[PDB]
């Protein structure tokens, strides 16, 4: 039996629901976004949405609603997951620590019952007497909201109407009253009933059922004074409340189906209506005061606001700002204007939230030649299409680059005394110094008066009294900001060259040979107070300020040239408080004191690429909690920077990394840059919150992006992407995409919108006549939409669109692979295309076209006609393996650069995906799951060994190892096939065995061999075997690896113990979430280790960590069981983030 | 704007699920339905000493329920190749075998024959827990079962009667509540709502036995095959009432009925030919296709998209292509064959069939899974005087 490890590298990004209300405080408006298993809390402000906390839930969110029981100061948040896990959450904050506390929880799953065909729907009574849930057809679950109902048990009340599309509680009723829209064979009707919790029965509501539009689906609960409910269909909207009936049919909504809604005003006067077409509508309620003192609806009005991304849920903020939650594309925060734009829209986007989903394809390439690999995924469709670059690490956006080789250090200066932002940058060089002027986005060489240009600068920066300090090999120079002139100079009493320096607002420390001098900074004067002598010469020293001090630090950290160690000295006397041995082969190059979230830490880097970090106690000058991480083989330099309103550290090396704090714990993540030697913070007017990164040959100027474990960069296409591959030789990615053009009366076509295929720097059109023999029956029709495919070439470093090649009319590109062919070291773009017409169920003719990108142009190399559509292509040991309809064919690469078939396999229905490892081929079928083929180079043909007999509509395939083959099910479960070497019969030998059942909660759309973090590249030092990344419809990216028997048993006991102790948001039992889940049956998970369970420990705040670890036995990998501490689960998580 | 039926558009839309249309499912399944039958491999199971298997239905992705001549109900776990038996339920009073099994449209209630062949037994899915006591509505053995709704089921008999059983909202609510609350299941007592006979036509009124039933979910019709050579169509949308009758081209061995939902055609087996019936056509306008297995009889029939699967007494399964109007050819009609299974050389065999040591295992039941790629086949020896069983999963 094989065992596998499954971990999520990038959390789901698609939005599945969103609500507005008073969640974090009684006065502020809050916006809550549910992204499958992730709940994100945002505060509504005039400027936008401010995230406060994010928690991972053990389940897929289907219902999320706010409610306020009597006696509560703020609304409570209820979630019902697709795994029947119910929970009530409340926002709690203490000082700087933010977390979500579960008020109640429990599972409501039944052993028998048909899950509802309309999906999971849940509602909360306005008076908070009960929560109504629709999980099964014909059954309505009620959860009483008693204050002592710790377990959210639900009871089933029989409803006569089995199939209900939407349900809401009515406002203004004395008894709990539910209104719902249900579909009968005679059309859709709306009925209401009262809920009796003691009788477990439904009674006739305040008004009788009324016939409504056959497309009626969405129900809006209408708060008082209005009360009642609004029913939304395809063409009309109808309002029901007691004796009142009102209906309107706006033509502006007839072209799109409304899928979601949200309250705009607290009194229910306005609501948002969203749709699948991205048309945002405003629903307005006209009020009429009644003679009995009540208020009822007078009329309905709907206005078109404009176009947005596809809306899955809407949430109103304030001041006319609308949040558009998107499941199939990026979510948008947009503002409603009074005046329309040139397109007639009133909606202008202010901010965009990245969504990787739907992920259609992806590939991993080592474009930086570092051995890690960069994953680029195709996401979205039509105007929302884009490329997403995902890497383990923190990304930075490059805006400028200057040819400044040989930089030995960087420091910002404020030469203008009237500005708080940076306006000057100092470059240190051996034997000389240079200064760059900062003018907005532009950077130019200049000279700053008072500074030494003929000596190497070791440290400089801003100091108190409106002065700048520069320390060079020859002397210490104090230069005022105005008139930018030297005011005071200090010289070494030993007449020796300074080798190290550091400065802060009032303290200066200089290292010359073994001597350390402490100087005070005074207005227009430097003063020497004291000095000491070290046993060995100092290689690095730092007095960077910590915490909230005014640029002051009582301690100085140093490193030495001889004993390879770090020391803490107390100023001014330089008293030694702590000595820590670093070890390694090369002396320390930089030592740094920094602060993370007001917590003090010390870091020191060696010239051999090793990084040592420890907790720093300033009051005592002692180090603790020592940990070591290896970054690379080149010297590493440590410097602190301030960005994004927080303080962090950048480690410059051949594998640069950013040190940052998340959930009050340090996380070490790489950077998506080729290499950096030295750096400094930038806070200029044009570069606020930016970094200056100096590499071996050039200086890179740029800005830090959102700090997350996995960074995502977006390259919009404005057209539908299809497939992606990497061409190593040309340093480019190939992408298949398509745009929609409308055919005119002239016979030509016009694009509806510009896209990457039309905005490329250069382009070409295929001249082949292979498909000219046949045309569409509507080839000359007018007004018909025509889909045009193109191959886009994007640079691996800038990801800009370099070239676009257009394919022939009616030619669809189904697959794309780029690899080395035959014995030719050059990698080529291989595109599988087919001739497709609407009347042809299955293409009978297609071709494989090989392109080479060189010298800025994409040139077609060769084309090979094939008997059928090409669905997939993979690199197989330098050969081109392609799937053509029902047959898999292996093509050899000839000296003429043309493909020739060598062997094939016919025992398939339709091979949609191909991935290979070693000599094994894994083929994904349209309906027959995956099959195991093996290639025999000595025979020159394929032999079928076994195939999976568990039917599944595959979306992609990949091989974990020679024996372990990975697939995904349409039921949100993962599976791994193993060759049954123990089989004795033909039935057993031909059947791939399942080695476990694991419920992921996500639908995997693509598989790809590789990793987002440093790969083993065939080495066996990695504790896991194999590395396959996978993408999902919701933008989730995970890693699957194989486990040995020992790892599986060790981690399985860990998982079973963690399932009962870890208190995640909602306090949902983890063992149920991961249990194998289908519409027919649920089974306990086996054969897989859930890495998300351990990593979820990083989301819970410290107050919960103590309760989770208490009475928990944790295995650190030695096999010994000991009681866990908070740092044990955090430490393992830090290691886990380095394997995926 | 032309209609797009190509699977290429399906593949590119499925990757994004951006309002992907369901109209492509017909082509997806039909394309595979033509190529799948020739690529299937045989997986035979050992059923032990069970008499025969006459009926089977898919209950899960891993298990198929099977009924037997000895009234034993069991499920074959095709994923693990294991046999699990289900307890046989008794009637309300202590007053053959299981010839038919059917699942309700909701896949929550399993209807099989009980300990007494004249009684219907109800089992809960997926747990297999008992639901109701065996009824006594019929005066003779039940040969056919069909679920007309989520709560209603109709069962036929040798005397030509069809019992109408209905579960009310209160009965179903209490039954479900008991099974989910109490770990130990509790069955309810039931009786038939009404009993109606098939119409008496100018054909043999005595051979009025209803051997097969099939329900059309789209038009809410209950079709019935009698052995008098006539097909009967009843309405079963809310109450049981006769609609129409048509004449079959053959009046011998009309033991199996299936309905093609994509073609609106009723398939009726016979001694050699499969009849294609259309309620909208004259009673004489019935087409027949010969299975080529003359003299052995057609024992089962089912629709997989536009491909009709026909089981015969020789233990083989034939595939008929409606669109091509011909039988599928092997990559020479393409056909699957059953294995040896288990044959009981008992006293009855010794008395009547002692001159033959082995008989082919006739295909009495077969069913496709939800994906359409797994075909479960089960049966036993063709002769009524012999005991023996076969089952296997083709994939």
């Amino acid at each position: 039996m094989s065992y596998n490890y499954v971990v999520t590298a990038q959390k789901p990004t698609a939005v599945n629901g969103c609500v507005t209300g008073h969640f974090t405080s009684a006065e502020d408006l809050n916006l809550l976004i549910a992204k499958n298993t992730r709940l994100e809390i945002y505060v509504v402000t005039a400027e936008g949405l401010r995230p406060v906390k994010e928690v991972g839930m053990y389940g897929k969110i289907a219902v999320m609603e706010l409610f306020r029981p009597k006696g509560e100061s703020k609304d409570l948040l209820f979630i019902l997951t697709a795994k029947y896990n119910a929970c009530i959450l409340e926002y709690k904050q203490s000082g700087e620590s933010i977390d979500i506390i579960t008020r109640a929880h429990g599972n409501v799953q039944d052993r028998i019952g048909r899950p509802s065909e309309t999906g999971i729907i849940g509602i909360i009574d306005p008076e908070c007497r009960m929560i109504g849930l629709r999980l099964y057809d014909g059954l309505f679950k009620v959860i009483p909201l008693d204050r002592d109902n710790k377990e959210l048990k639900a009871f089933n009340i029989r409803l006569e109407e089995l199939h209900v599309i939407d349900v809401k509680f009515l406002y203004g009723c004395q008894a709990p009253t539910i209104c719902f829209v249900y579909q009968d064979p005679q059309g859709r009707h709306v009925k209401t009933y009262e809920v009796s919790l003691r009788e477990k029965e439904f009674n006739k509501g305040p008004w009788k059922q009324e016939n409504v539009e056959a497309e009626a689906s969405m129900v809006i609960a209408v708060p008082e004074p209005f009360g009642g409910a609004i029913i939304i269909g395809q063409e009309s909207i109808t309002y029901h409340n007691g004796d009142k009936y009102l209906a309107i049919a706006p033509p502006i909504i007839k072209q799109s189906t409304i899928v979601c809604h949200n309250r705009v005003d607290p009194n229910g006067s306005r609501y948002l209506l969203g749709d699948m077409e991205g048309r945002l509508f405003m629903l307005l309620l006209e009020k009429e005061e009644q003679m009995d003192g009540t208020v009822t609806l007078k009329d309905l009005r709907v206005e078109l606001l404009g176009e947005t991304s596809i809306a899955e849920c809407l949430t109103y903020l304030d001041n006319g700002v609308v949040f558009v939650g998107s499941r199939l594309g990026d979510s948008q925060l947009v503002k409603l204007n009074v005046d329309s734009n040139e397109q007639g829209s009133y909606v202008v986007a202010m901010e965009t939230f990245t969504n990787l989903g739907p992920i259609v394809d992806m590939c991993v390439v080592d474009l930086e030649r570092q051995g890690q690999g960069q994953l680029v995924t195709c996401s979205g469709a039509f105007k929302e299409g884009s490329l997403r670059i995902i890497r383990n690490g923190i990304g930075i956006h490059e805006h400028a680059s200057i040819d400044l080789p040989g930089i030995k250090g960087l420091w910002p200066l404020r030469s203008d005394p009237n500005r708080e932002t940076d306006d000057t940058l100092v470059l240190s060089f051996v034997g000389q110094t240079r200064v760059l002027m900062l003018n907005g986005e532009e950077v130019e060489e200049t000279e700053l008066m008072g500074f030494v240009d003929d000596q190497q600068t070791f440290f400089c920066g801003n100091v108190a009294h409106q002065q700048l300090i520069q320390i060079t090999s020859a002397s210490v120079r104090l230069v005022s900001q105005e008139p930018k002139a030297l005011v005071s100079e200090w010289k070494e009493p030993q007449a020796k060259n300074i080798s190290v320096a550091s400065c802060n607002s009032s303290q200066v420390v200089v290292a010359v040979g073994r001597a350390l001098y402490y100087l005070q900074i005074h207005p227009q004067e430097l003063r020497q107070i004291s000095h000491t002598e070290m046993e060995h010469e100092v290689a690095c020293l730092d007095i960077t300020p910590l915490g909230d001090s005014n640029g002051l630090s009582p301690l100085c950290a140093i490193g030495l040239w001889t004993d390879i160690s770090a020391r803490i000295l107390k100023l001014p006397s330089f008293e030694l408080l702590h000595k820590e041995m670093l070890g390694g082969e090369i002396i320390p190059r930089s030592i740094l004191m920094t602060t993370f979230e007001s917590s003090h830490y010390l870091l020191c880097a060696l010239g051999d690429g090793a990084l040592f970090y420890f907790g720093l106690n300033i009051e005592t000058g002692l180090l603790s909690d020592r940990k070591k991480v290896t970054l690379g083989t080149q010297p590493t330099v440590l410097r602190t920077f301030r960005s994004l309103s927080t303080t962090n550290v950048f480690a410059c090396s051949d594998r640069p990394t950013v040190i940052y704090s998340s959930n009050h714990k340090l996380v070490f993540s790489n950077v998506n840059l080729k290499e950096v030697n030295y750096m400094c913070p930038l806070n200029s007017d044009g570069y606020p919150d930016s970094l200056a990164l100096a590499n071996n040959s050039t200086l890179t100027i740029g800005t830090i992006d959102e700090i997350q474990k996995l960074h995502i960069r977006t390259v919009p296409l404005y057209e539908s992407p299809r497939k992606i591959c990497y061409q190593e030789v040309s340093q480019c990615f190939g992408v298949l995409s398509s745009r929609i053009e409308v055919q005119d009366t002239s016979g030509g076509t016009t694009a509806l919108r510009p896209s990457a295929s039309t905005q490329a720097l250069s382009s070409s059109v295929s001249s082949s006549k292979l498909f000219s023999s046949s045309t569409a029956p509507h080839e000359t029709s007018f007004g018909e939409e025509v889909e045009v495919h193109n191959l886009l070439i994007i640079d691996q470093h800038t990801f800009e669109v370099l070239h676009a090649h257009q394919f022939l009319q009616n030619e669809y590109a189904l697959s794309l692979v780029s690899c080395k062919l035959g014995k030719d070291p050059n990698t080529y773009f291989i595109v599988g295309t087919a001739m497709v017409y609407p009347e042809e169920a299955e293409p009978k003719q297609g071709r494989i076209v090989v392109f080479q990108y060189s010298d800025g142009k994409l040139q077609t190399v060769a084309e090979k006609e094939v008997k059928g559509a090409v669905y997939s292509m993979v690199e197989f040991n330098g050969k081109l393996l392609a799937s053509i309809n029902s047959t898999v064919r292996l093509y050899e690469w000839t000296t003429e650069k043309e493909l020739r078939t060598e062997c094939n396999h016919y025992n398939n229905i339709m091979a949609l995906y191909l991935k290979t490892k070693g000599d094994f081929i894994l083929v994904g079928d349209l309906m027959r799951s995956v099959l195991l083929l093996a290639y025999k180079p000595m025979e020159g043909n394929f032999e079928e060994i076994a195939r999976d007999f568990n039917p599944n509509w595959m979306s992609a395939v990949e091989i974990l190892d020679d024996d372990n083959f990975l697939g995904a099910e349409n039921a949100f479960n993962l599976f791994v096939c193993q060759k049954d070497s123990a089989a004795t019969t033909d039935e057993e030998r031909q059947h791939l065995q399942e080695v476990g059942l694991f419920h992921l909660g996500e639908f995997v759309n693509v598989f790809c061999h590789g990793s987002l973090v440093m790969q083993n590249l065939g080495e066996t030092s990695t504790p896991t075997q194999g590395s396959v990344l996978f993408g999902t419809v919701n933008g989730m990216i995970g890693l699957v690896t194989s486990l040995s028997e020992s790892w599986y048993n060790l981690l399985l006991d860990m998982q079973n113990r963690l399932n009962k102790v870890i208190k995640s948001v909602g306090k949902i039992e983890h063992s149920f979430w991961r249990s194998f889940h289908t519409e027919r049956k649920t089974e306990p998970a086996t054969g897989f280790i859930d890495g998300d369970l351990i990593e979820s420990f990083l989301d819970i705040s410290r107050p919960k960590m103590q309760e989770v670890v208490a009475n928990l036995q944790y295995d650190d990998g030695s096999g010994m069981k000991r009681e866990a501490t908070a740092d044990d689960l955090i430490k393992v998580v830090e290691e886990l983030t380095r394997i995926h | 704007p032309p209609v797009k039926r190509s699977l290429v558009y399906y593949l590119k839309n499925r990757e994004v699920r951006l309002q992907n249309e369901t109209s492509y499912s017909r082509v997806l399944h039909g394309y595979a339905a033509q190529q799948l039958p020739s690529l299937l491999k045989e997986r035979e199971f050992h059923l032990g000493t069970l008499n025969k298997v006459f009926a089977s239905q898919w209950l899960n992705h891993r298990q198929v329920v099977c009924g037997t001549k000895c009234n034993t109900l069991f499920v074959v776990d095709v994923q693990t190749s294991q046999i699990t038996k289900i307890p046989i339920l008794k009637d309300r009073e202590p007053g053959c075998g299981i010839h038919a099994i059917e699942l309700n449209p909701s896949r929550t209630l399993l209807a099989t024959g009980g300990d007494n062949p004249n009684s219907l037994a109800i089992y809960r899915l997926p747990t297999l827990d008992p639901v109701c006591v065996g009824d006594d509505g019929h005066k003779d053995w039940i040969f056919s079962i069909a679920w007309i709704s989520d709560t209603m089921a109709v069962s036929g008999s040798r005397d030509g009667s069809m019992g109408l059983w209905e579960v009310t909202d209160d009965v179903l609510t209490k039954s479900d509540a008991r099974h989910n609350v109490s770990r130990v299941p509790v069955y309810a007592h039931i009786t038939h709502k009404a009993l109606k006979d098939i119409p008496k036509e100018d054909t043999n009124p005595d051979n009025c036995k209803v051997r097969a039933l099939a329900f059309n979910n789209k038009n809410k019709e209950l079709g019935a095959v009698s052995l008098d050579g006539y097909f009967h169509l009843w309405k079963a949308e809310n109450t049981l009432s006769k609609l129409l009758s048509t004449k079959l081209p053959y009046c011998r061995e009309n033991v199996c009925l299936a309905y093609g939902s994509e073609w609106s055609v009723y398939a009726v087996g016979s001694q050699a030919h499969v009849s294609f019936l259309d309620p909208r056509q004259p009673s004489y306008n019935v087409k027949s296709v010969c299975s080529r297995e003359r003299g052995s009889g057609i024992r089962s029939v089912s629709f997989y998209e536009h491909i009709i699967t026909v089981g015969t007494g020789q233990g083989s399964l034939l595939f008929y292509d409606i669109r091509a109007q011909r039988f599928l050819e092997e990559r020479e009609n393409l056909k699957l064959t059953t294995g040896k299974g288990w044959l009981n050389h008992d006293e009855t065999w010794r008395n009547y069939f002692s001159d033959i040591d082995f008989f082919p295992n006739a295909v009495y039941t077969h069913c496709y899974d939800s994906s359409g790629t797994k075909l479960f086949v089960a049966g036993g020896p063709l002769p009524s005087g012999l005991h023996g069983n076969y089952a296997g999963l083709w994939s």
